[PDB]
RNA sequence: AAAA
RNA sequence: AAAA
């Protein structure tokens, strides 16, 4: 031990009391409660350091002689260290901040509640629903893996932190009604507030009303260019995950430098990472040199096109928490300085005014020395060296793709546990599918589906935090819905959650899709036209569900000749996606299509009413499978004379012409006869409008 | 200050809205091609001795647009709704209106257009394995086009910048006319040219050529830019245009 | 390009 | 929303 690792590890089990007091294993409280389960865990295995740790959860004299049994000396502490590490972890359980049958509440949702279960994304999809007990039956089976697990570990928080995770995530922080914490996340934030505390060399109200913490935030901006804009899906891939590598090798150097924890990360996900640190001297110069490296590393490797913005703000105790909201207006004064650095971009380098391993891109990769056999790509600071099943691994930490178990790893090596959407189609050869061979499985016209979805005013949601363990829970379930699910979506799960959705064919066991990106709020997606049109609909709706129906996606979808260079099929889905969030949010550019420039006529669809007209008119027209119905096999015309009709119409919305023709040849679409003047007085279009939607799409799948 | 205006009114389909450095380009090419190296030596020094072109900016009929200056980005803080809906319009807007663009350098209260008057259109072509290639064109709505400002003595103009520019119309047309801006006195400019700063500026957006050009927009301190003379082997002395075209900017203290 |  |  040292009183870093202590105050830090203590951050951590301070509040492990609670799950046994709402197991019923020892009567008392969760503090009494808490201390009995470390000590009881200590005397099992015989590991000291538990009973050391046991003191947390609990005028001092009683606590100076339980200290003084202890004999710190034996961990290499003073009697003195340890006092600070108990009353320095008291402050931070306050700062990071009644029946015991409660559940978590959704952070999406105050009003619905998640079922208790371990965080596993290969099992169910997390649903807010209706309130239920939890039973001190699954408390207890909880605390039992709980036991178990902590048996086994290392005793380092990077050893602690994902034990916790699995088991912790699903479990109510405070068992009052409404509330939003994750206990994992409430432990991860004390555990950070706490070794800043600790590094700010405060001790014994002091750190509470000075500004002894600073918020770190970093943005890489740029990142489009440098993923979609080259000369391959195999290098796109490689392009994204190598942002990511790039990303963990400034974050865990900032951790590493200023010696904090990957507690200290309150989250990394889509390009921005945030991080509570200690306001000190040596810290403030540690900052100025990493971001001055990082910066030179970027200019040299990739020239303007990807720069990595990093600001840090002096921060008081007072401003984690309310007042009458400091946190979110401390994080608002720390997104200016960002903006600020963002328009003074490569401003750190001031000489400014005078691939061939890359596509390759195992269980995860070594951070080891720049200089190391075996290096694949090099980051800013480190070299990645591949770890491959049947090797070992190299390096002091080691990133380890999709799991919270540390593996058959060394014990020196500090475990980072990275999740990331990958999955992607697998071809005869056995390697990712290329754009022709999505293409080229396609129902119908043979051309290749692009998806970039988004969620609606993120920034809006996160603002609305209080306290940075509930911003800890908001952006963690955020991340694990495109990190963690969108695989399973992809795969066909959750079907009764997802229900009927816009569809062209029966899902296959092995779909055309291969993910470029999916991760924080956002994904970008590709493969077989049809089959990227249905999972926009899986997509939606699963997220719907995951949220509480609070929270909104908008999707541009387009359709292209296989042969389109990334670039285009990029901008060109980016204008959809911007033209559905410009429209009104929670809408999907489903096609490309004319209209009136009246400015009473939008190019995207709501989702639900999308899906209204699909239920609405594709099963009069359309059998499945590539196939019109029986009716139509003579008559596909009547399908082109609605678009001719359609067109007469954008022409003119006011000219009364397409009407005349609508009943002449028209009882398969009744709808589109009659003018419908309820839309005329609420200054809205005519059905006809909204049609194109549905038949081009058939049309396209039945070719 | 007040400026000579160049309005190309374009007869067909434009490639690029050309900026400074292409524009003194084109400009010094037409010059070496009617009065000899003698000429461009003359052009040279009227920018060196304070003589000044901006990029050039769409019009439309009466309407002149500017570009948008970095000064305002950290500043649209000045609904809840309504603030991050507007305030991405804002950061996304290249272009301001004349009005609205002297608002803005004042920190005033200003709107964006709604329409801008051309259109980037990539058409493709199939290129017999085949592979599809896009060429941007600008196709400007109905009486639009381009047009830059110059700075300096009217002799200047007349001996060298109106010739040139009825050469390089030969596709264009070329009027001139008077513009007024009313730009209040600073420490601080934002450059309606890309400049190749001396200085390290306030805001800037980066712009790769190789040459690192700040970007139209940018706000510097007292940076008048500068040319370089390089020799690529082709014959004549190459001039490389980044001097800044400087209108006084109000700034946020931040 | 709403944290890609 | 010059991939109207």
């Amino acid at each position: 031990m040292e009183i870093d690792e202590l105050t830090a590890l203590g951050g951590l089990l301070h509040d492990i009391g609670k799950p046994v007091q709402r197991a019923g294993l020892y009567s008392g409280d969760h503090s009494t409660q808490g201390a009995r389960f470390l000590r009881d865990l200590a005397e099992n295995t015989g590991r000291a350091e538990y009973e050391l740790l046991s003191l947390f959860s609990e005028n001092d004299e009683l606590m100076i002689r339980r200290i003084k049994e202890l004999s710190p000396e034996r961990f290499g502490l003073t009697m003195e260290d340890v006092l600070n590490a108990l009353w320095i972890v008291y402050e931070a359980d306050n700062l990071a901040s009644p029946q015991a049958s409660r559940p978590l509440y959704s952070v999406f949702n105050p009003g619905k509640a998640y079922p208790w279960a371990e965080l596993d994304f290969e099992k169910e999809l997390p649903v807010p629903g209706d309130v239920f007990s939890i039973r001190s039956q699954d408390y207890r089976e909880l605390v039992k893996r709980l036991w178990e697990e902590l048996s086994k570990a290392k005793l380092r928080s990077d050893r602690l932190l994902p034990v916790l995770e699995k088991y912790l995530t699903f479990v109510s922080s405070v068992t009052s009604e409404g509330n939003i914490i994750s206990l994992y996340d409430h432990m991860r934030m004390t555990s950070a507030i706490a070794l800043a505390m600790l590094r700010a060399g405060c001790t014994a109200g002091r750190c509470r009303k000075e500004k002894r913490f600073l918020l770190i935030e970093g943005d890489f901006s740029g990142i489009q260019d440098f993923i979609y804009r080259v000369s391959t899906l195999k290098y796109l891939r490689a392009r994204s995950a190598y942002l990511e590598l790039i990303g963990w090798d400034v974050v865990l150097e900032i951790l590493s430098r200023l010696g904090l924890t990957r507690a200290n990360v309150v989250f990394n996900a889509g390009g921005h990472f945030m991080i509570i640190a200690q306001n000190t001297p040596d810290a403030v110069k540690e900052l100025e040199e990493i971001r001055a490296k990082a910066v030179e590393w970027l200019y040299r490797e990739f020239e303007s096109d990807l720069y990595l913005a990093i600001e840090w703000e002096p921060v008081s105790g007072r401003e984690f928490g309310r007042e009458g909201n400091l946190f979110a207006e401390a994080r608002k004064r720390l997104k200016h300085k960002l903006t600020v650095r963002k328009l003074k971009r490569f401003g750190e380098i001031k000489g400014l005014f005078e691939c061939n391993r890359l596509v390759s891109l195992l269980l995860g990769f070594g951070r080891t020395a720049k200089n190391d056999a075996g290096v694949l790509v090099e980051g800013p600071f480190s070299g990645f060296v591949p770890y491959l099943q049947g090797g070992r691994p190299v390096g002091e930490q080691i990133l380890v793709k999709n799991t919270l178990n540390p593996g058959e790893i060394p014990e020196s090596a500090q475990f980072v546990p990275y999740f990331v959407a990958d999955y992607f189609k697998k071809d005869p050869k056995g390697g990712v599918a290329t754009f022709e061979e999505l293409s080229m499985a396609s129902t119908g016209t043979r051309r290749l589906g692009v998806m970039k979805g988004d969620v609606d005013r993120l920034g809006e949601f996160f603002s609305s935090m209080d306290s940075p363990s509930k911003l800890a829970t908001a952006s963690r379930f955020m991340d694990y819905f495109f990190k963690g699910y969108i695989g399973a979506i992809i795969e066909g799960k959750f079907g009764y959650i997802i229900g009927d959705v816009p569809s062209l064919r029966d899902w296959p066991e092995e779909p055309d899709i291969v993910v470029v990106y999916a991760g924080g709020d956002a994904f970008f997606i590709v493969g077989a036209w049809d089959q990227i049109f249905e999972l926009a609909f899986r997509v939606r709706r699963a997220f719907n569900a995951y949220t509480g129906g609070k929270l909104t996606l908008s999707v541009g979808l387009g359709y292209f000749d296989e042969r389109t260079p990334i670039y285009r099929m990029a901008d060109v889905v980016s204008e959809r996606l911007d033209t559905a969030k410009d429209e009104g949010r929670n809408r999907v550019f489903v096609v490309g299509r004319s209209r009136p420039l009246d400015g009473k006529h939008k190019l995207s669809y709501e989702w639900n009413h999308y899906e209204e007209l699909w239920r609405t008119y594709a099963p009069r027209i359309y059998a499945g499978n590539g196939r019109l119905k029986g009716k139509l096999e003579s008559k596909k015309g009547l399908l082109w004379k609605l678009l001719e009709i359609r067109e007469l119409y954008v022409r003119d919305p006011n000219d009364v012409r397409w009407a005349y023709l609508t009943a002449y040849l028209l009882d398969l679409f009744p709808e589109l006869v009659g003018i419908d003047t309820k839309a005329v007085e609420r200054k809205e279009p005519q059905p006809v409008y909204w049609v194109d939607g549905v038949l081009k799409i058939v049309l396209m799948a039945v070719r | 200050p007040k400026f000579i205006a160049v309005k190309l009114i374009p007869k067909g389909p434009f490639r690029d809205i050309p900026r400074a450095d292409t524009l003194f380009g084109a400009i010094g090419n037409a010059i070496s091609a009617i009065h000899g190296q003698s000429a461009v030596e003359e052009l040279v020094d009227a920018f060196v001795g304070g003589a000044r072109i901006s990029s050039a900016f769409p019009y439309s009929g009466d309407t002149y647009y500017l570009p948008k200056p970095l000064s305002v980005e950290p500043a649209l803080e000045g609904d809840e709704e309504e603030r991050y809906t507007t305030a991405k319009r804002l950061r996304k807007a290249k272009y301001l209106d004349l009005k609205n663009f002297e608002l803005a350098l004042r920190l005033r209260p200003f709107t964006i257009p709604e329409e801008i008057p051309y259109a980037r259109v990539d058409v493709p072509r199939v290129v017999l394995d085949s592979s599809i290639y896009f060429w941007e064109e600008i196709r400007f709505r109905e009486k639009s086009g381009v047009y830059f400002l110059y700075s300096g003595p009217r002799e200047v103009f007349d001996g060298y910048i109106a010739p040139a520019m009825r050469f390089l119309g030969d596709l264009f047309e070329v009027e001139f006319h008077e513009m007024k801006i009313d730009a209040p006195g600073s420490e601080y400019s934002v450059t309606l040219s890309n400049a190749l700063p001396t200085k390290t500026p306030v805001l800037w957006r980066l712009l790769r050529k190789r040459m690192t050009f700040i970007a139209e927009g940018s706000i510097v301190k007292n940076d008048p830019g500068g040319m370089e003379r390089l020799e690529l082997g082709l014959s004549h002395e190459v001039y490389v245009y980044g001097l800044t075209f400087p209108l006084g900017v109000e700034l946020p203290e931040g």
